[PDB]
RNA sequence: AGCCAGGAUGUUGGCUUAGAAGCAGCCAUCAUUUAAAGAAAGCGUAAUAGCUCACUGGUCGAGUCGGCCUGCGCGGAAGA
């Protein structure tokens, strides 16, 4: 028919998922309820509420006001060339060409919303893939799931770097660590944390029967340059006193010992090893430098442990995709995308398993 | 003002506006209101011309020094703030009346209103407008 | 008794309609009738233009009655409709705009002076030429 | 009122005064600029 | 130096067309009405609103103001 007009029905294909997910009718209808909330004289007495809302109304704009104009252009961009192809108006033929860029850039305005989820989207990330027990079949599938994403990362233009590796005793691997390098590395693979599921007839067992083996693929950026010891002497109360006393008249007179008490925290750091106050100062400053940074490593782990506590209670909800190769069927159990193209999946056909997975997530 | 160069420039420009104009209509209106200065300064550029500028440099040795060539009775308009206004585009035309309508439009004051010329003298309120 | 004491100059975007949600509580400082202005807002745009920001001048007299004074649209948006550009200043050596012809600027000059006053309107014609130059927009003959 | 060995006019309204021979800075706008000694 | 008036015009001026609208990082320094007005010196309010100074006139009307070179002092200067 027309590659120009079918492209419009393909922008429609990208639009309808966003129409159904965020509910652009109810997402629109939410705005008029908060217009009357904001249109009020007694909203000045809660300025924090209005400041939280004054941009919240604008957050609803770029979602609704983009889609509200987007539905109008579907008939408009298609109907422009439809009248231009009849009269063969070559200028009007070229007029609808820029019209194809009208809604697509608006769709790109929603692409901001697609990548809005995240604070390290453009950061480089790691691809850590651990294998389940499963005998050797799970060892092989970790390798089969390695090259699943290793073929895909190079299929899109991302730099693939293999940092760590651990091979199988018989065949396959055990736990490989790939570092995907480039911009938007962690952004696309953010929806890849979670266990993957394989169902196939295992070739490793002699009487080969259908094994249901699993593999997990946890990703994380691990990119930082900010380390704060907070050795600022506005803190760190210094207390100097004299030792126990074994060296006669001298050590009982010299205030050699020293204590380092942190002002915000309260941990004390004493040192009375050497004989000079100048020498015990640097050692007590060193031990305080250790005990303060090691307190920071526990608060890093405390927030990390509470982060896992929202993940350990999930259980059988950490499964991502079901690769049932006995009947040649793929099941993304999160969203509900079924595909019958397992030979093409291993090439890295997961673009269908991202557009459905990431925008809805 | 720096010195004589800028000072005489205020004089010389006013000097050229005496020789060809005839009327002497004055006001001591302190309130140069935003709209009123967009009215009385528009009216000259709507009726007469852009010769009429604000100047209340009324000092007996300053503005009189700007007019020692014609109508030396302008000297006795030497005291306190007063806006001089001649009339070139039609000698002694109706610049006075509509300007006095501003007095009926709440122009604050006009100290010792006299209709200075075209009697060639004082108090006469200029009923006759030779247009 | 009151004529001009509750003076306001407002009216962000005239291209849309129904001022009640965004600017409704602005006239709600004194309790002004929202629809009487909403109709007057819409009885102002439909006659002239309904697609760009135009400013209004309102003053509410005694019994909560107000008079209207429409104002000419600002050159920042009037030359955003004339030149039709989404560029602007802030970056003279990074993002400047193309030129505007003099007569097209004169067409604006006819419209600006028709909604304003002044001694010499041709003098105010050059004043806009400096404004567009400060917006990163070149203007020529 | 701040006690500093070096006093200066922090604002326009900030004036200087030598009350009892003791330099001091007083203000009629922001009563936060009052200074002494100097 | 005081006491009296204004302190404007487009301009709610382009942020990226959430909010500083003479006021956070925004840019840039326009032309006119002109005795006179910087798209700005401060306070202020999500923002505005509002009150002064810049600069200019009237007025009681004379010397006055800002630095530099220096003599001698002042504060900084709290211990048994
Ligand atoms: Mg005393
Ligand atoms: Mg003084
Ligand atoms: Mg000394
Ligand atoms: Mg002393
Ligand atoms: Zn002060």
């Amino acid at each position: 028919i027309n590659p120009v007009n079918n492209r419009i029905q393909d922008l429609t294909e990208r639009s309808d998922v966003l129409r159904g997910y965020l509910d652009y009718d109810a997402k629109k209808e939410r705005l008029e309820e908060v217009n009357a909330e904001l249109e009020q004289p007694d909203v000045w007495n809660e300025p924090e509420r209005a400041q939280a809302l004054g941009k919240e109304r604008s957050s609803l704009e770029a979602v609704v006001d983009t889609l509200d104009q987007m539905k109008q252009g579907l008939e408009d961009v298609s109907g422009l060339l439809e009248l231009a192809v009849e009269a063969d108006d070559e200028e009007t033929f070229n007029e609808a060409v820029a019209e194809l860029d009208a809604l697509e850039e608006k769709l790109a305005q929603l692409e901001f919303r697609r990548m809005f989820s995240g604070e390290y989207d453009s950061a480089d990330c790691y691809l850590d893939i651990q294998a389940g027990s499963g005998g050797t079949e799970a060892q092989d599938w970790a390798s089969m799931l390695e090259r699943m994403y290793l073929r895909w990362a190079e299929s899109r233009g991302f730099k693939t770097e293999i940092i760590e590796e651990s091979e199988g005793e018989v065949a396959g691997i055990k736990s490989v660590t790939i570092k995907i390098s480039g911009d938007y590395a962690y952004g696309w693979l953010r929806t890849e944390t979670g266990v993957h599921r394989l169902v196939r007839k295992s070739p490793f067992d002699s009487g080969g029967r259908r094994h249901t083996s699993f593999s997990s693929a946890f990703v994380y950026p691990e990119v930082d340059d900010d380390i704060d010891i907070e050795i600022n002497p506005a803190d760190l109360r210094i207390d100097v006193y004299r030792t126990s006393g074994a060296g006669g008249q001298h050590v009982n007179r010299t205030e050699s010992a020293v204590r380092i008490t942190h002002i915000p925290t309260g941990i004390v750091t004493q040192c009375q090893n050497d004989r000079s106050q100048h020498k015990n100062k640097d050692q007590a400053m060193k031990q305080m430098k250790a005990k303060l940074y090691e307190l920071e490593m526990q608060k890093k782990n405390a927030e990390k442990q509470a982060m896992e506590d929202n993940k350990s209670d999930i259980g059988w909800g950490s499964q991502i995709r079901s690769y049932v190769l006995d009947d040649s069927r793929i099941k993304d159990l999160r969203t509900g995308v079924e595909t019958r193209n397992t030979q093409a999946v291993l090439d890295g056909s997961l673009d269908q398993f991202i557009e459905a997975s990431l925008k809805a997530g | 003002m720096a010195l004589n160069l800028q000072d005489k420039q205020a004089i010389v420009a006013e000097v050229s506006e005496v020789a060809k104009g005839a009327l002497s209509a004055v006001v001591a209106d302190s309130r140069g209101v935003t709209v009123d200065k967009m009215t009385e300064l528009r009216k000259a550029g709507r009726e007469a011309g852009v010769y009429m500028r604000v100047v209340r440099n009324t000092l007996l040795r300053r503005a009189v020094e700007g007019t020692p060539f014609e109508c030396l009775k302008d000297a006795f308009v030497g005291p306190t703030l007063i806006a001089y206004s001649m009339e070139h585009p039609g000698a002694a035309a109706r610049l006075f009346k509509e300007f006095a309508k501003a007095n009926a439009k709440f122009e604050v004051k006009a100290a010792a209103f006299e209709g200075e010329l075209i009697p060639a003298s004082q108090i006469d309120r200029l009923a006759t407008l030779p247009t | 008794a009151k004529k001009v004491q509750a003076y306001v100059k407002l009216q962000v975007a005239a291209g849309m309609a129904n001022p009640s949600p965004p600017v409704g509580p602005a006239l709600g400082q004194q309790g002004v009738n929202i629809m009487e202005f909403c109709k007057a807002f819409n009885a102002k745009t439909d006659s002239i233009e309904k697609g760009l920001p135009i400013p209004v001048v309102i003053t509410v007299y005694a019994d909560r009655s107000f008079t209207f004074v429409t104002k000419t649209p600002p050159a920042a948006v009037l030359l955003k409709k004339a030149a039709g550009i989404k560029s602007g200043s802030g970056k003279p050596n990074k993002d400047k705009v193309g030129k505007i012809s003099r007569a097209q600027l004169q067409e604006i000059a006819q419209t600006k002076a028709a909604d304003m006053t002044g001694a010499d309107i041709e003098a105010m014609t050059r004043s806009i030429e400096g404004t567009a130059r400060s917006m990163g927009l070149v203007v020529e003959d | 009122m701040k006690v500093r060995a070096s006093v200066k006019k922090l604002c326009r309204n900030c004036k200087i005064v030598k009350r009892d021979g003791v330099i001091r800075v007083i203000c009629s706008a922001e009563p936060k600029h009052k200074q002494r000694q100097g």
